[PDB]
Formats: structure tokens, sequence, C-alpha cells
């Protein structure tokens, strides 16, 4: 049977080593940050905060 | 030198004196270097006079002039979409009331016959001592000077009328006997309450639309304290 399984084995290895990686950090963050804008200056008044 | 012109003397900028953007171009001959009563339109934008909100502040569009005394056109604080400063709380020095165009009181001394007015020194057709308000308009329009009906307004009753105008370059006077003409005049008066209007003018008279913008102290100054217009 080790001759008949050999091609199935080789195919599973090539897919495993190309599709997979060993985990070393069990949890991963993803974040949503927001943004800022400039405004045009006036002579006397002041801009909005950020 | 020759003239003083209105300026903010105290304006803080953190106490609800606010930046906005203009909704329209400011007229440099008619609205620059004046105290403009302002609101905001249905967008976020400053307008002269009552917008959607009513009067919410005062604005001074400060503009320089060339050595010949004309306004600098290419400014960045006076076109639609330029940013501008509006004050609710502060002081304006070299204060003057704001009025647009020219306005003339006409009154007739004659009780019989006809009288004559001059427009920029050229004489009008004869008008009765009892002409209609419709026939002061028609008389004043009817000379080969190129102004036409489009920039005169007339209102009154036979003894007297007001000839209003949007332009500054037209002057009415008397020229015949039996009629008198006075151009109206505005100058600041000490110890007076000033009032912004839906036109954007600032005057000592509250009519049916006047919204308190401040009080003067000595005539050359205005203490601004806008009683914001409400629904």
């Amino acid at each position: 049977f080790a001759e008949s399984i050999a091609i199935y084995n080789e195919a599973m290895d090539n897919l495993i080593q190309l599709l997979t990686y060993p985990v070393t950090v069990p949890v991963e963050p993803v974040v949503q940050i927001g943004e800022t804008t400039f405004e045009e200056a006036t002579e006397l008044g002041v801009p909005r905060g950020a | 030198a020759l003239k003083t012109k209105p300026r903010w003397d105290k304006y803080d900028g953190y106490v609800g004196n606010y930046r906005g953007v203009l909704g329209e171009d400011i007229d440099l001959d008619t609205e620059a270097n004046r105290v403009l009563a302002v609101g905001t339109n249905s967008n976020g934008a400053i307008v002269v006079g009552a917008g959607q909100t009513g009067i919410k502040g005062l604005m001074i569009v400060a503009v320089g002039a060339d050595i010949h005394g004309a306004m600098l056109d290419g400014g960045i604080n006076n076109h639609a979409g330029d940013p501008q400063d509006v004050g609710k709380h502060g002081e304006i020095t070299n204060f003057q009331p704001t009025v647009f165009g020219r306005t003339f009181g006409v009154a007739i001394s004659a009780t019989e016959g006809n009288v004559k007015l001059a427009v920029n020194g050229v004489d009008t057709g004869n008008i009765a001592y009892d002409t209609s308000a419709a026939n002061l308009k028609s008389g004043i329009v009817a000379v080969d000077d190129g102004f036409t009906a489009d920039d005169f307004t007339v209102t009154g009753t036979a003894p007297n009328f007001t000839i209003v105008t949007t332009r500054t370059d037209v002057t009415i006077t008397a020229s015949g006997e039996g009629v008198t003409v006075t151009e109206a005049t505005s100058v600041a008066a000490a110890g007076t309450n000033y009032y912004g209007h839906a036109d954007g003018t600032v005057n000592a008279v509250k009519g049916s639309d006047g919204v308190y913008v401040g009080h003067t102290q000595e005539a050359d100054r205005l203490i601004v304290n806008v009683k914001d217009e409400e629904d």
C-alpha cells in the first residue's frame, strides 16, 4: 500500500507547505482609526480641533 | 491721512466668534470695509443679511487699496468659498452705520404749476406740483443719460417722496424753484443701540426686522453683543 499511497502523500505535502504556516501568536488585532482634515485660514479666528 | 475705516479692535475667536466661508462674492465698492450684518444660508455658508437663520453676527471684510484709492480685486477673503470671521462679542473701532445705494427725500414747496429736478446736473422734463409717485419715476427716467428705470425706485404721496437707488454714481438735486431735495445721511451717534437688518445694513433704527447687534459708547466705537435672531 505504501507504493499506491505515495502520490497522494506527495500531493498533500506540496499543498500543506504552500497553503499553511505554524501559528506563534494565537490572537490577532485589526483596527479602525479615523482621519483628520485641514481648513483654510482666516485673519482673526482659529481652526477646529482634532 | 484721508479716511478712517471700521475694524475689529477686540475680537477673541474662542467665545463663539466664528470662522465660516462666504456663500457669495462680496461687492468691493459697496460692502468691503463696512460693518455687515450676517446670517448663514441653507448650506454652511455666511451671507450678507438674513439667510436661513436670521442675523447671527457682524462681519468686516477688510480690504486694502492701491495708492490711487481703489480696492485690491485679487483678494482671498471676499469671493464665494473664501474663509471669513464673524463676531458676536467684541469691539469695533472707527465705527460707522452701513447703508447701500443713495436715497433722496424730495418735497414740493409749490402749490400750483410745474417743478424741475436735475439728475447728475442735467434737467428733467417738467413735473406737476401734484405728480403721481408713478410720474416722478417716469420723469427721472426720461432723459438721454443711459441709467433707465432699472436702477431707480420711487415711493411717496404728492407733497413728498423718497427716490431710492442701488447705485452710488447717480445724484438727484432740485434745479427749478418750488422743490427741495435732501440726500439722507448716516453717521454714528454716541449712547445709541445699533441694529442689523435682513439687507445686511447696520443702523440706529429697529423697524420690523431689526436684531440688536450692540451699543456704541462714544460714537467712534461699537460694543458688539449680538442678540442672535430666532424663529
